């Protein structure tokens, strides 16, 4: 089966460079076009380049023109993006994507996306504070951390039914926040411990937080 | 600047042709992407890794709307025209 | 340059039911005409290209046709997986160029939210700040308002929301809106509400608290 496996996201600093590769498997790679296509936050799809079967053909989009360079080895099947003089309007996911015949598009395969996030802030831990309780509610605030993303879950998994994890907002401070929550029966508040377990792998922050009544 | 033209999206218009003054020419249409330059080629039987093409149309482009024809010279014998990855014979005088 | 432009926006339909996107191009883009389907947190799907022709493994309720300047994709059974951004890609000239995008939902029966409020903890007390948490829980449709309101003065630019993707079990929504002060002015205050407007609800609803009780 085709497979694309993109690596090389993270933080940069503006003005700085990233070069970001996609590892390709399951099919005869030197054969087909390969693109990027890219996705602010929230946002739609955004094509960022091309690259023929062979290498000869190359074309960019005008918002990174002159700063990105595409190129593929077609030995080890893989494909890159140099992008320099990186720009806050940068950041977004970005995929590989295949082409079905030698350039064109459309996009028959895509990778699973890496996180670009251009920006000076520092990498930053969250703090997780208790958000205390027929139903109850309850749940934990995951504030002031840098980059996305955090992971939550809720008694170490075996809690999914009722809970809602929500998309962090990026505060004044350049620094995101999130919520999450989770129903449950009032009678069990006094019985059942709650606990929510964050995980933040850009700072290798693993906090676990009891909920308490 | 332009790309090369998806080598998978050719079809003859007109197959390689007599042009009455020592030439051949074809025209070619294309349902890619465009605009594009033509990868036009040609080869000898018998000898795949030598280009024979001589293009008295250098450069040709699917345009936006327009382009197609080539005009070419080949030496005697039997040659291969390729298109992309369209083909046709030609028996050249 | 080639404008694309999908319509409508958003698409509520009732599942097994049918739904119908437009794509509009500014000039003609014969039939070099894709559409992808994006779910959450996952990478685009292409569905058809070519303006009618299904790709690999999409299921035959998605087909699609036009040609030129107008293009439509049509749904003729939702099924819940079906549920998505769906976006048009030109790719009849360099550069190609993506639509907007349309998102599917649900439609289902009004629900009103159930309303939380939550507290600071003393744990973020002792930070010097102090965030307010109010949980709009399980509501459809997705239009909600949500005022703070301290000591019954009306709050404004000192709280962010969030939305999350709409349920797969019961194509509901929900909603966490922080209000954030410094320490000292959450103790210069007593009572701090959180007031709920919503469809379902016959009139707005309000969740308070008095600081220390």
């Amino acid at each position: 089966q085709v497979q694309l496996v993109e690596s090389g996201g993270g933080v940069v600093q503006p003005g700085r460079s990233l070069r970001l590769s996609c590892a390709a498997s399951g099919f005869t790679f030197s054969n087909y076009g390969m693109h990027w296509v890219r996705q602010a936050p929230g946002k739609g799809l955004d094509w960022v380049a091309v690259i023929s079967y062979d290498a000869i053909s190359k074309s960019y989009a005008d918002s990174v023109e002159g700063r990105f360079t595409i190129s593929r080895d077609n030995s080890k099947n893989t494909l890159y993006l140099q992008m320099n003089s990186l720009r806050a309007e940068d950041s977004a996911v970005y995929y590989c994507a295949k082409s079905p015949t030698a350039i064109d598009p459309p996009f028959d395969y895509w990778g699973q996306g890496t996180l670009v996030t251009v920006s000076s802030a520092s990498t930053k831990g969250p703090s997780v504070f208790p958000l205390a309780p027929g139903t109850a509610a309850l749940g934990c605030l995951v504030k002031d951390y840098f980059p996305e993303p955090v992971t939550v879950s809720w008694n170490s998994g075996a809690l999914t039914s009722g809970v809602h994890t929500f998309p962090a907002v990026l505060q004044s401070s350049g620094l995101y926040s999130l919520s999450s929550v989770v129903t449950v029966p009032s009678s069990s508040l006094g019985t059942q411990t709650y606990i929510c377990n964050v995980n933040h792998k850009p700072s290798n922050t693993k906090v676990d937080k009891r909920v308490e009544p | 600047t332009y790309t090369m033209c998806d080598k998978t999206k050719f079809t003859w218009k007109r197959i390689p042709t007599d042009s009455g003054h020592d030439t051949v020419v074809m025209e070619v249409a294309f349902s890619g992407t465009k605009p594009c330059r033509i990868p036009v080629r040609a080869v000898a039987h018998g000898s795949p890794d030598v280009n024979v093409a001589m293009l008295m149309t250098p450069n040709p482009t699917i345009e936006n709307n327009g382009g197609g024809f080539i005009e070419m010279q080949l030496p005697p014998g039997d040659n291969i025209i390729y298109v992309g990855e369209l083909s046709h014979q030609w028996f050249q005088k | 340059e080639i404008v694309m432009t999908q319509s409508p926006a958003t698409l509520s339909v009732s599942p097994g039911e049918r739904a119908t996107l437009s794509c509009w191009a500014s000039q003609s883009v014969s039939s070099n005409l894709a559409w992808y389907q994006q779910k959450p947190g996952q990478a685009p799907r292409l569905l058809i290209y070519g303006a009618s022709t299904r790709a690999t493994g999409i299921p035959a309720r998605f087909s699609a046709s036009g040609s030129g300047t107008e293009f439509t994709l049509t749904i003729s059974s939702l099924q819940s997986e079906d549920f998505a951004v769906y976006y048009c890609q030109q790719y009849n000239n360099w550069p190609p160029r993506f639509g907007q995008g349309t998102k599917v939902e649900i439609k289902r029966t009004v629900a009103a939210p159930s309303v939380f409020i939550f507290p600071p903890s003393d744990e973020q007390l002792k930070s010097g700040t102090a965030s307010v948490v109010c949980l709009l829980n399980n509501f459809y449709p997705r239009e909600a308002k949500v005022q703070w309101k301290v000591d019954n003065a009306l709050q404004s630019g000192n709280s962010q929301e969030s939305v999350t993707e709409q349920d797969s079990k019961d194509s509901t929504y929900s909603l966490s809106s922080t209000l954030t002060l410094s320490k000292a002015d959450y103790e210069k205050h007593k009572v701090y509400a959180c007031e709920v407007t919503h469809q379902g609800l016959s009139s707005p609803v309000t969740k308070s608290f008095n600081r220390g009780e």
